[PDB]
Order: C-alpha cells, then structure tokens, then sequence
C-alpha cells in the first residue's frame, strides 16, 4: 500500500 | 460543500502544490495536501502511511514531527485549527 | 507468472526503488518502476501521464527524453528490450 | 488524475 493509496482512503 | 478559508501558511503550501484559489472545499484542501506531501516526498519509503515533516513548513503548520495518514481524526483536527473560516 | 531477469541498469533502478530480488514477475518490475518515477518525481506536475527522463538514468535505459504512461505498448517494448531473459 | 492513478491502470 503506497502513500497515494492510503491518502485516497481518508475517512 | 461548504467553503473554508485556510490561514496564510496553509494557503502557501496548497498554492505551491498547484492550487489556484483562496477558498476551497475540504476535499480540495485534502487533495492539494496529498500533492504537497507527494511532491516534497515527505512520506516514509517503507511505511508509507507515516509523513515526516520535522524540517518542512508542514511541521511548523501542524506542529508535529510526523503523523500517520492512518489516524484520520488527528489529521482533520490539525487542518481545522488552520482555517480562519470553516464556512466562507 | 514467468520470471524475468532485468539487465544491470534496469536492475539498479529497481533496487534503488526498494526491490530486493534479482528476478521478478512483470508486475513487480512495473510496480518498482512506478516507485522509482515517484521517488525521483520525474512525472509532469500538470500532465501527470508524461514522464520526463532526459537527465536521469531512466532516459539512458529507455533512450527517450520522455514518455506517456498513456501509451502502454511503447512502454512494454522499452522494458522488454531490457530483460536478459523473459523467462528465468 | 494523478501519476499513481494512471500507473495503476497500466494495460
């Protein structure tokens, strides 16, 4: 899981 | 959605990340912030959810050495104390 | 999937992007290459599908000044001519 | 569409 992936999941 | 007005410092980071406005929705603020972190490569090479901002203006803005994108609540609080108006 | 063995140059880029092997599947090669481009910030700020590699080893490897991630066929060809074995 | 997005779509 890359930064972009996590950032895109921001709840 | 509602418009928010970032403080001068938060505004300068968003602008350097390509933003052209002075008022944005929270989604634009979040989008632009990811681009800033991306462009400056502040995230950790191995644990990519950790952002190191100890020697970057983002650290001055948030007032932390680092943070995890896996802790959404603390992140939003740091952004919120940096909006002169959460409803423009 | 099949294992491929990258040439010394392609290997050094993947390794610098965090790869630990010497043999990978094409998906790992593609994954590691995106990380290299990301870490070095070779993609275009505005048109993010354009990668500029004129003064980077990636340019020496591919032999181009830039390329578009929107042209999958040319990309795979550049990678392929850089595998000493497409079946290890 | 960001680099990560496009890269992730490689056909």
């Amino acid at each position: 899981e890359t930064f972009s992936d996590l950032w895109k999941l921001l709840p | 959605e509602k418009l928010v007005q970032p403080t001068p410092l938060l505004l300068s980071l968003l602008k350097s990340a390509g933003a052209q406005k002075e008022t944005f929705t929270m989604k634009e603020v979040i989008y632009h912030l990811g681009q800033y972190i991306m462009a400056k490569q502040l995230y950790d090479e191995k644990q990519q959810h950790i952002v190191h901002c100890s020697n970057d203006p983002l650290g001055e803005l948030f007032g932390v050495q680092e943070f995890s994108v896996k802790e959404p609540r603390r992140l939003y609080a740091m952004i919120s104390r940096n909006l002169v108006s959460a409803n423009v």
